[PDB]
């Protein structure tokens, strides 16, 4: 059936240039379903970019002109394919970009009203984070348990870009586990927490993955 | 009491919604000076306005999808439905299952069978001993050389009358009252997607119902560049269609000068057997200029560079394989059914824009007991023609598939289609589209009543 | 004939006219010819049923005593003949025409012909 | 342009519920233009409902839109699990179309207390120049609580950051992270850290702290 | 629905508008399908053609020139719409009907519209 698959995560820094594209699996063309390209803020609501509609280029007066969005029809090797592009780019544009399509080929349909439309399709989604940053490894401390029951953690700190993925004895303890969301501190850099609940000698271990800046490394924790 | 309109009703305000209904031919009122004893439909096929209407709706697009049309299932069922109403007070021939005793002809490996076999006469005493002709596909033997009918183990079949032709011509479908045909003006359309230029008729354009494969026959050309259609067109699994610019001169003869029986089966029936051949030793051909066909290829395999990339390989290759209808050109020239073999264009090599005598050939055979449409029940046999046939036909466009081997990023490979002839009629009603007029509509305004 | 459907519903008002108008022993295609023509004038006779018991009683243009909702398309009058398409129009009161057909043939040819009988006593 | 109000933003229901979710636009629709879309977390939004009580073909037949003038209320009944998440509401009448607020959509069930503890900072982490202080909330409900820092009996404004983790999949539960950012230098002149939390679970204030 | 065919005609005034209105291919069975619902649509032409003829020209109520009878069922008033039902009023009406239906079509459409076309004059 109909799928949307877009491109993937762009971390890049203001000033420069943006491009996302998505291929519509399914879709026999983009004459009977028009594309909309909306974004989402992190935290907050939904807000409509632009369309392409007959083939017909359209924007929001927020973005007049700042935004391109070009499109090409199903070809003999690969499915109908839309793109993105946004030039100066600054730091509130890090939402979640979205690539949406809707049927047009049903004329009294509710879907559409000249333009103006609902999404019937969504896409994967694809986030773009604008920062001025460069990557850097996170620093791993250990948080050891004073004494009811007993609870133990590793905190990460520092690190960029996101994500990291943080494991518990090669992922051998899955339960009690609960992993913080990376928080963004005042240096442009994260930080989160994995923590872990104990009853009353196993000598838990942290694994840590950050792929963007190669670091595989892994801490332990010990009770003061 | 709150101010102000009041609603009124307005009647014939330009409202439709997409719809089916039930449409019916017309046939320009000469084809039944024509004559000859209800040639294909018309019989009392409605006539033709001799001045049809077309107007263009101006500020107005509307998006068109040709598989999705609704008046290709309609034309189909109609051909078919069309067939057996020819076939019904026509000569049944079932008891031609006799047993056949044949031998070879008189060069080019015997493709014909000379069978003697016995016959009932008028009388229902005495037999009759009566050889008769039939061709290599007509004919299967069973374990001298002993044959019989091929289709008779299927199923049953009848002879086509003499006095009524399969010769194709115009028919215009219209739509009844309250009913409308869009037509797509543009030079460049696909079949998909929306139209700029939209005017609508009562009736669509001349369109000759010619049943034909691997080759367009007779059909509409296109404007400027030449059309690829396809229904999904990354998926192999789809034919794909395509409209010629010109027309390519194609020769189909029957290079067999024949002779009719009319041996009497009575009471009152009579049937045509095929006598003997005076003339050429020949087995059908059918004739394509070189110069001709090359050129359209060339314009066309760059049509494919739209889709496929600038640059790529594109080779072109016969048949497959499969049942005869589709491995070969199937058509009918002055009553008799050919199956060309079509291999011998299809063979050839191209390169970006280039590809690596006067005249070319192509050998067909004659069937004259025949099943289109995968029907069970009812075989058709083809009624011999006096004389040699020849006929001259425009090729306007293919059917063509695409080889699922991938290998996507190397090179592809394109073969003639078959099969289903709603293809065949969706190649002339992919502009057209039907729509229910809803005349009906309130509007406020101020007049009130008294 | 339908020249102004792409024109705005103010212009439409002028060509409304045209839009109102455009052996038989065979055993087949008798019937092709003939269901396609019968379901044609039962559907011609669908609307004009409508049309009389509405305060129609004529056909073209026919006003009513019912009074227009705001609920109903709010919008300004410019807004809809000058500035607006009856595809477009037809589109929005999709939701509330069914309800203006009841407010037609209950509210008045119903309940006016009762209204003008009372009135055509004294 | 459009502006789309939703209320509440966020609310408590539990499985089985009838739910209610309105919204308001800046103006009147009408030909009922609106659209309300489901987005459970980590994934992309779903459509479900087309000008106002049209459903989407697929979607379950217990959810119930209704559209009048400028008040709009998408109608949920039987509430389920696969149900929770976050909910739009989109105007498509005209360019361009605007989102509401946003709902969440948030399980019911009974109140849970925290169980709060409080790391000391890592010996590593001191050598870098810079100490932070970590409070644990753990399992609790509802998900709003408060968390403030006295340092020596005295409250401390900014280079404080909480996170709060999504509501557990089967508990159904919230936890919280309290973290504090301060200098090693500033963290010498002074002797007793604690944490104070309030929740409506403890009935109760509660303080931990360490003597390092 | 008929629902007041029981109940007086007095009350049977109110209900009255509901009362107005409610392949193809095969061989057999589509001429009894058809042959149904097509004296169906020449019993209501026949029913529309008289009260076009007649001084109504509209569907439901329309009144008439034509004074009403004595010898036609003489009574009260009350005693006809408040006391009696149409079934048991149609049956005394019975011998009387050919006879009002002349009444209609000679003495009014027919000498009302003379009548009028001379005072469409001056
Ligand atoms: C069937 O049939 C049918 C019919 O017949 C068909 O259809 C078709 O289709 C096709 C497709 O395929 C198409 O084509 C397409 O188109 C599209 C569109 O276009 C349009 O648009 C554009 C844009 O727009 C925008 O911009 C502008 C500027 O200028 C403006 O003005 C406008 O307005 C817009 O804007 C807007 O928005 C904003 C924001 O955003 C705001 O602000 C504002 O306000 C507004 O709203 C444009 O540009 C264009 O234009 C152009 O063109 C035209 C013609 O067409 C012209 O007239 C003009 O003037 C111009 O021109 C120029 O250019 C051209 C180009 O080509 C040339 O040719 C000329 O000469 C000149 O130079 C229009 O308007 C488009 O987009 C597309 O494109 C694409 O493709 C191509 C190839 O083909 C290429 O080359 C390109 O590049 C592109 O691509 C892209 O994309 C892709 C995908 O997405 C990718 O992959 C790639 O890579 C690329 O990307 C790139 O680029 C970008 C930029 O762009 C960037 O970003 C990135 O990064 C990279 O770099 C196409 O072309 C057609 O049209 C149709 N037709 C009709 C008739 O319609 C179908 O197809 C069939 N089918 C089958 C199956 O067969
Ligand atoms: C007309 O014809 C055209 C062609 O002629 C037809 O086009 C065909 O359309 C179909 C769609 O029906 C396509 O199949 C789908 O393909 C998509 C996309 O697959 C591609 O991309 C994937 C990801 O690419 C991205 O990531 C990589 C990694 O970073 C990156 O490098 C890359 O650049 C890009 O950025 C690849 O994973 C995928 O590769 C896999 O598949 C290949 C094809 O089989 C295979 O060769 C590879 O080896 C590899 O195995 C490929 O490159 C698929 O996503 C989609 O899969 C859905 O459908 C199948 C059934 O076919 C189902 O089994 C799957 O589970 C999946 O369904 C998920 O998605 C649904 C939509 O969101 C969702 O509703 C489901 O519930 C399910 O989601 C569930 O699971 C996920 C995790 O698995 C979970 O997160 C969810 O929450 C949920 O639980 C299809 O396979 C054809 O590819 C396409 N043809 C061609 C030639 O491409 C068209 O259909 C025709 N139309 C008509 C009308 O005639
Ligand atoms: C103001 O007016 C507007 C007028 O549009 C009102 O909008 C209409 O409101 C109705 C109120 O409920 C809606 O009814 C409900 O519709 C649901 C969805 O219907 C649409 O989507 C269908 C799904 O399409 C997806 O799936 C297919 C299959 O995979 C894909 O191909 C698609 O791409 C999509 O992904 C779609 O199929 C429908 O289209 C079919 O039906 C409509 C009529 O409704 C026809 O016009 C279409 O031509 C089409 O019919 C053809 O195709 C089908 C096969 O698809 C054939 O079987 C047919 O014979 C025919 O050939 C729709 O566009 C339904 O799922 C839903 O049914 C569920 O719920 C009800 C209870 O609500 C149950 O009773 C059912 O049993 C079932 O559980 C329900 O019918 C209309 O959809 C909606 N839109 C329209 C009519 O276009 C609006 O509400 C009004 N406002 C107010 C305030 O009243
Ligand atoms: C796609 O479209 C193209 C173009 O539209 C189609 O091509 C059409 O093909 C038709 C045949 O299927 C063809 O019809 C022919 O018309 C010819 C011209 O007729 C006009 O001229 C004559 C005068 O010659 C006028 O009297 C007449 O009124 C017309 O104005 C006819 O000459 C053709 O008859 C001959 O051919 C057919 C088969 O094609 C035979 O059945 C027929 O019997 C005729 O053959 C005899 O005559 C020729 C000489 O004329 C002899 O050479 C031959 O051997 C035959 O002679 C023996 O047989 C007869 C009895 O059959 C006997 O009396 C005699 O003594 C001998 O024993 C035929 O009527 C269309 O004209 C043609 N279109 C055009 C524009 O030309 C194509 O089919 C379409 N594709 C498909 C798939 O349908
Ligand atoms: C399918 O069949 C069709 C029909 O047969 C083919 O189309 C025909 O193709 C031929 C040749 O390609 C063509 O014949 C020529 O037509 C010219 C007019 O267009 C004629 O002028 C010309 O006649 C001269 O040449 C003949 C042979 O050399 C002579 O016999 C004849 O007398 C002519 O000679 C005269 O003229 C010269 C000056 O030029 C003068 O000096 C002489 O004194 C004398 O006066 C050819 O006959 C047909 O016109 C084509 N028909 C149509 C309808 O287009 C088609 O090619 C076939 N396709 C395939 C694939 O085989
Ligand atoms: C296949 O198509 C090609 C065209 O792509 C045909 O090539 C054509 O060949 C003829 C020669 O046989 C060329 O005519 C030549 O014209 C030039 C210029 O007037 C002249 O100098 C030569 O003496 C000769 O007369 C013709 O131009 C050329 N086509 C093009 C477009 O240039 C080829 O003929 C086709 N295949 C066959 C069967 O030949
Ligand atoms: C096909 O075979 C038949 C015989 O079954 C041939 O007819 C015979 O032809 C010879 C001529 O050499 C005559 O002497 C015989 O009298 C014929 N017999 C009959 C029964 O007709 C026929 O000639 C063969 N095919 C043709 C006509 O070449
Ligand atoms: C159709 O044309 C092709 C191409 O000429 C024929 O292929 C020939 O097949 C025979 C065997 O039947 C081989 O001996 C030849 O070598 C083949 N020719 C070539 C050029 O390879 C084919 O036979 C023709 N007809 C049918 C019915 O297949
Ligand atoms: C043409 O029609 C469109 C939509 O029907 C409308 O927006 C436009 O104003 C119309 N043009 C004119 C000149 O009325
Ligand atoms: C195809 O050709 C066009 C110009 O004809 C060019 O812009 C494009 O880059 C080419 N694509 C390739 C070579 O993939
Ligand atoms: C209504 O139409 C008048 C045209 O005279 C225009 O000036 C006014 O702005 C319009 N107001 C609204 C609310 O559409
Ligand atoms: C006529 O009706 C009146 C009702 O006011 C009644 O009092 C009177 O007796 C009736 N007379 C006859 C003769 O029916
Ligand atoms: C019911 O009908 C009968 C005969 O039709 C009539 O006599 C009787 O008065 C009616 N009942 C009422 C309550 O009107």
């Amino acid at each position: 059936q109909i799928h949307l698959v877009q491109s993937g995560t762009e971390v890049k820094k203001p000033g420069s240039s943006v491009t996302v594209s998505c291929k519509a699996y399914g879709v026999n063309t983009f004459g009977l379903y028009a594309v909309n390209w909306v974004r989402q803020a992190p935290g907050q609501s939904l807000e409509y970019i632009g369309q392409i509609w007959r083939w017909k280029s359209s924007a929001s007066h927020h973005f007049r002109g700042r935004v391109l969005i070009s499109a090409v029809d199903l070809t003999g090797s690969s499915p109908p394919i839309s793109s993105l592009e946004i030039k100066n780019l600054t730091s509130d544009d890090t939402a979640v970009y979205f690539c949406t399509t809707t049927s047009t080929y049903d004329k009294w349909s509710g879907l559409h009203h000249d333009g103006v439309m609902a999404f019937s399709s969504w896409g994967q989604g694809t986030l773009i984070s604008v920062s001025a940053a460069s990557t850097k490894g996170p620093s791993v401390f250990p948080l050891a348990p004073s004494s009811g029951t007993a609870a133990l953690g590793c905190l990460v700190k520092d690190y960029f870009p996101e994500p990291v993925t943080v494991s518990w004895n090669s992922g051998a303890l899955t339960s009690g586990v609960h992993t913080f969301p990376a928080v963004l501190q005042s240096s442009g850099l994260y930080s989160l927490s994995s923590v872990v609940t104990v009853p009353s000698t196993q000598t838990y271990i942290c694994n840590v993955n950050h792929k963007p800046s190669n670091t595989k490394v892994d801490k332990k924790v010990e009770p003061k | 009491r709150a101010e102000n309109l009041w609603v009124t009703v307005y009647y014939g305000v330009p409202v439709w919604k997409d719809a089916e209904t039930t449409l019916f031919c017309a046939s320009d009122a000469k084809a039944y000076e024509t004559e000859k004893h209800n040639v294909w439909a018309t019989h009392a096929c409605v006539p033709t306005d001799p001045n049809p209407q077309e107007i263009h709706l101006e500020n107005v697009t509307e998006e068109f999808n040709m598989w999705k049309n609704n008046m290709v299932e309609q034309m189909h069922t109609d051909i078919i439905s069309l067939w057996d109403q020819s076939l019904k007070p026509c000569v049944k021939l079932t008891p031609l299952c006799v047993t056949l005793q044949c031998t070879n002809v008189t060069d080019m490996r015997g493709e014909l069978k000379n069978c003697s076999f016995n016959m009932t006469t008028e009388l229902r005493d005495k037999k009759q001993k009566v050889y008769s002709l039939f061709y290599r596909l007509d004919v299967v033997q069973i374990n001298n050389k002993e044959y019989r009918l091929i289709n008779c183990n299927t199923s049953a079949i009848t002879q086509a009358c003499p006095k009524v032709s399969f010769e194709p011509i115009p028919i215009h479908y219209c739509a009844p009252a309250g009913f409308a045909i869009l037509k797509c003006k543009d030079k460049k359309f696909n079949g998909t997607g929306p139209c700029p230029s939209v005017s609508t008729v009562q009736c669509t354009h001349g369109i000759k119902p010619v049943v034909s494969t691997q080759l367009l026959l007779n059909g509409s050309l296109a404007e400027e560049e030449v059309m690829i259609r396809s229904e999904n067109i990354t998926n192999n699994a789809k034919n794909i269609l395509v409209q010629f610019n010109t027309p390519v001169q194609i020769n189909c003869t029957r290079p067999n000068n024949n002779t009719r029986k009319s041996i009497r089966i009575g009471p009152g029936q009579a049937f045509y057997a095929t006598g003997d051949i005076i003339g050429d030793i020949r087995q059908a051909h059918c004739n394509v200029s070189k110069a001709t066909w090359n050129e359209t290829l060339g314009k066309v395999v760059k049509q494919l560079r739209k889709h496929f990339g600038n640059n790529t390989i594109i080779r072109f290759a016969n048949s497959s394989g499969g049942d005869l209808e589709v491995t070969t050109h199937s058509f009918n020239c002055g009553g008799e059914f050919f199956y060309c073999n079509t291999s011998g264009l299809f063979n050839s090599t191209w390169i970006s824009n280039t590809s690596v005598n006067d005249s070319i050939t192509l050998p067909c055979r004659i069937k004259q007991i025949i099943n289109m449409w995968q029907r069970i029940g009812q075989a058709m046999y083809a009624p011999p023609i006096q004389g040699v046939i020849r006929c001259v036909s425009n090729i306007t466009g293919l059917i063509l598939t695409r080889d699922g081997g991938s290998t996507n990023s190397t090179t592809e490979t394109f073969r003639p289609g078959g099969g289903d002839m709603r293809d065949n009629w969706r190649s002339e009603l992919y502009k057209y589209k039907v729509v229910k007029i809803e005349p009906l509509g309130v509007a406020p305004t101020r007049c009130k009543r008294r | 004939f339908l020249g102004a459907a792409g024109s705005t519903m103010g212009a439409a008002s002028m060509t409304l006219t045209v839009q109102a108008r455009n052996l038989l022993k065979l055993t087949v295609w008798g019937i092709k010819q003939l269901q396609a023509r019968v379901l044609a004038v039962e559907r011609y006779l669908r609307d004009q049923q409508l049309l009389g018991i509405w305060g129609c009683s004529g056909k073209l243009i026919c006003c009513t005593n019912v009074p227009w909702n705001s609920s109903w398309s709010n919008r300004n009058l410019s807004e809809i003949w000058d500035n607006m398409t009856w595809l477009q129009w037809d589109k929005e009161i999709s939701n509330y025409t069914q309800i203006i057909y009841g407010l037609l043939e209950e509210s008045q040819n119903q309940q006016e012909k009762n209204e003008q009988d009372l009135l055509a006593l004294d | 342009d459009i502006q789309m109000t939703q209320s509440p933003s966020t609310l408590s229901a539990s499985i089985g519920d009838t739910v209610r979710i309105s919204c308001r636009a800046s103006q009147s629709i009408t030909g009922n233009w609106v659209a309300w879309y489901q987005q459970r977390p980590g994934k992309a939004p779903r459509l479900l409902i087309y000008r106002g009580a049209a459903l989407l073909g697929g979607v379950p037949s217990r959810f119930s839109g209704s559209a009048a003038g400028t008040d709009f209320t998408l109608t949920i009944g039987n509430l389920q699990a696969e149900d929770f998440g976050t909910f739009y509401c989109q105007q498509y009448d005209t360019y361009p179309g605007t989102f509401g607020q946003g709902t969440k959509v948030e399980v019911k069930r009974t109140v849970a207390a925290p169980s709060v503890f409080i790391f000391p900072p890592s010996d590593e982490q001191l050598k870098s120049g810079t100490a932070s202080v970590v409070c644990l909330l753990n399992n609790f409900y509802p998900r709003e609580a408060k968390v403030q820092w006295k340092v020596d009996n005295a409250l401390q404004s900014g280079n404080s950051q909480e996170s709060v983790t999504e509501q557990d999949s089967k508990d159904s539960t919230y936890s919280l992270s309290s973290t504090l950012t301060l200098s090693k230098a500033d963290y010498e002149k002074h002797k007793v850290y604690a944490c104070e939390v309030t929740h409506q679970g403890l009935s109760s204030p509660v303080t931990k702290s360490f003597n390092r």
